[PDB]
């Protein structure tokens, strides 16, 4: 990282022999320094010098590196292709040069190969599933880890995406096993692991996990991440030179302004960050955070915010999943509640929707409609036998003891 | 509602007892639902109708299962549901004065146009015509003429009639 002096060294080395690889070394360090213009111009040259079939590995990175800062949000798919263009190539061009290890690691360039995992994770989700690009993030890491299982740097990104797995028992052991043996890296996975345990319901150890991160240093507090996670169990966000990373920072801000009970500051950072992060593909979560506060401010403004998201957002149905929740204990609506759950049931059909709309019919104590919605939840998925238990419980709660016997016998068949 | 809902059995006109009893659903915070749903199921049985009794028994038994975590309301629910047909009788017998939509006698709003109705203070039926609606000038309540003619005083304030 002697970037400025070695930048001329590449320019000497590129003049000594004009080759694509050391030229891309010049583009890499110019990106760190800020000369995106010289970074973009020579990206064109290396694109023209591209080998026709076996596309060069570091070439696709300098495609993905330059575009990520500005075009990467708009190229969240396109740069991911440029990610895939070399990610499979490093899977393959190294495999083309296997056998003798000297060819393996020279085309590996693990700092480039680990930068793929750095690029992939910020493109991927941060939240566990319910009771593919995430797996695509997860597949390439186990590809990196399998050949050389010792390295903790590749382990930590692997141990991270094990949060997406949903095998919570097998994960939290692996999260614990790798963190205790290897002590040098950052411990923030310890907090995140215990918060998954609290997310399941295992809270007793989560109080002690806070101290475990705190044990090594006070330097964690330079990240405001810890202080919130400290308070979970029991200047920085503005960021001038003094996006999904900032989205996690915005989750920190959201729960902070949840706990502090500040109204004006919460709404002011909602407006400001929503203005700055409107173009992001996550603002729906942001606005429903607004909605989760706007219930204490104005119901109708919250409903308008809920209507400010289209069906292209993955959180949008989640938005409606909480918009229906707006009629749970505050609106106490009946007709509007049934309307909303029908809308989200037809918009994105699933067994779970066919379950929770059934829940809607249990909210209004209509037996037959709850029976029907749970029956089509059973019909939608053969993977609804665990939900078929709930179907049976709802129908016996719906006094249909004559047909309860028949439903149970057929389900047992 | 609770006083005349309970004494309606003494008044022997058990039809209005359900109309009174199905008005305390929104008042579950002030009076615990285990208190009112017992009366709701009791007056549902006494007029031999069902459907609403199924909902009341379901909520009562959910409360009991919350409590234990030997209950006789499960016994009563199962006994009645197996010894009688648990199907709701006719419940839509009043049309909306605005859009003509037939609604529940205990409905606080229209099921179609969503317009609230003032409820009778003694019988509990939603008033559809203001001609047969008597407005009290003291407690600011409304009732029906055919029942308020019998009572010389208001059921709420007992305001004497000026003459
Ligand atoms: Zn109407
Ligand atoms: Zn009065």
């Amino acid at each position: 990282h002697d970037d400025k002096a070695a930048t001329e060294t590449f320019r000497k080395a590129a003049t000594l022999t004009d080759s694509l690889d050391p030229l891309l070394g010049t583009v890499t360090c110019l990106l760190r320094q800020g000369d995106m213009e010289a970074a973009a111009t020579q990206l064109q040259l290396c694109n023209q010098l591209q080998p026709a079939a076996q596309r060069n590995a570091e070439l696709s990175m300098l495609n993905a590196q330059l575009r990520w800062h500005r075009r990467g949000m708009e190229e969240e798919t396109a740069v991911l292709r440029y990610l895939d263009q070399a990610a499979e190539a490093i899977k393959q061009d190294v495999k083309e040069r296997a056998g003798v290890g000297m060819e393996v690691y020279v085309h590996l360039n693990a700092p480039v190969a680990l930068a793929i995992a750095h690029a992939y994770i910020m493109h991927c989700r941060n939240e566990p599933p319910d009771p593919v690009v995430g797996e695509k993030c997860g597949r390439h890491l186990e590809f990196i880890v399998q050949h050389l299982p010792a390295c903790m740097e590749a382990q930590l990104m692997l141990a991270k995406v094990w949060f997406v797995t949903g095998e919570v028992r097998k994960a939290q052991n692996l999260l614990k096993s790798t963190l205790i043996v290897q002590e040098q890296p950052l411990p923030d996975a310890f907090l995140l692991s215990s918060q998954i345990c609290q997310y399941m319901g295992d809270t007793k150890l989560a109080c002690q996990a806070l101290a475990q991160a705190r044990t090594l240093d006070f330097s964690l507090q330079e990240k405001p991440l810890y202080n919130l996670l400290l308070g979970t169990v029991k200047s920085a966000a503005t960021a001038p030179s003094a996006v999904p990373e900032t989205v996690t920072l915005y989750l920190q801000l959201a729960q902070a302004q949840l706990r502090v009970r500040d109204v004006d500051a919460a709404r002011e950072t909602l407006t400001e960050a929503a203005l700055k992060f409107r173009g992001s593909a996550q603002i729906g979560r942001v606005i429903i955070a607004q909605a989760m506060l706007a219930a204490r401010t104005d119901v109708d403004k919250s409903i308008e915010l809920l209507r400010q998201v289209s069906s292209k957002s993955e959180f949008y149905i989640a938005a409606h999943s909480q918009l229906g929740k707006l009629f749970l204990t505050h609106k106490h609506n009946v007709a509007m509640y049934i309307q909303c759950f029908q809308e989200m049931a037809e918009s994105v059909p699933s067994a779970q929707s066919y379950v929770e709309l059934g829940e809607a019919y249990t909210t209004i104590q209509e037996p037959e409609q709850a029976i029907a919605a749970y029956e089509k939840a059973k019909a939608l998925s053969p993977s609804s036998s665990e939900l078929s238990v709930r179907v049976g419980r709802a129908l016996v709660a719906a006094h249909d003891y004559a047909k309860a016997i028949r439903y149970y016998q057929d389900a047992l068949v | 509602f609770l006083l005349m809902c309970q004494q309606q059995m003494a008044d022997r006109n058990f039809k209005a007892a359900l109309v009174l009893a199905m008005r305390l659903i929104e008042y579950d915070d002030l009076v615990a639902p285990v208190d009112g749903y017992s009366l709701i199921a009791l007056t549902a049985y006494l007029v031999k109708n069902f459907g609403l009794c199924s909902k009341a028994f379901a909520r009562l038994e959910q409360a009991e299962r919350n409590d234990e975590a030997p209950r006789p309301f499960a016994d009563l629910a199962r006994h009645i549901f197996m010894t009688h047909s648990p199907v709701d009788t006719s419940v839509d017998s009043v049309p909306c004065p605005t859009c003509g939509s037939f609604n529940k006698e205990w409905a606080q709003r229209c099921i179609k146009c969503q317009q609230p109705f003032n409820t009778c203070i003694v019988s509990g039926c939603a008033i559809v015509s203001e001609d047969g609606a008597w407005q009290c000038s003291v407690c600011h309540r409304k009732a029906l003429e055919a029942v308020v003619d019998k009572y010389r005083n208001c059921p709420l304030c007992h305001t004497p009639r000026k003459g």
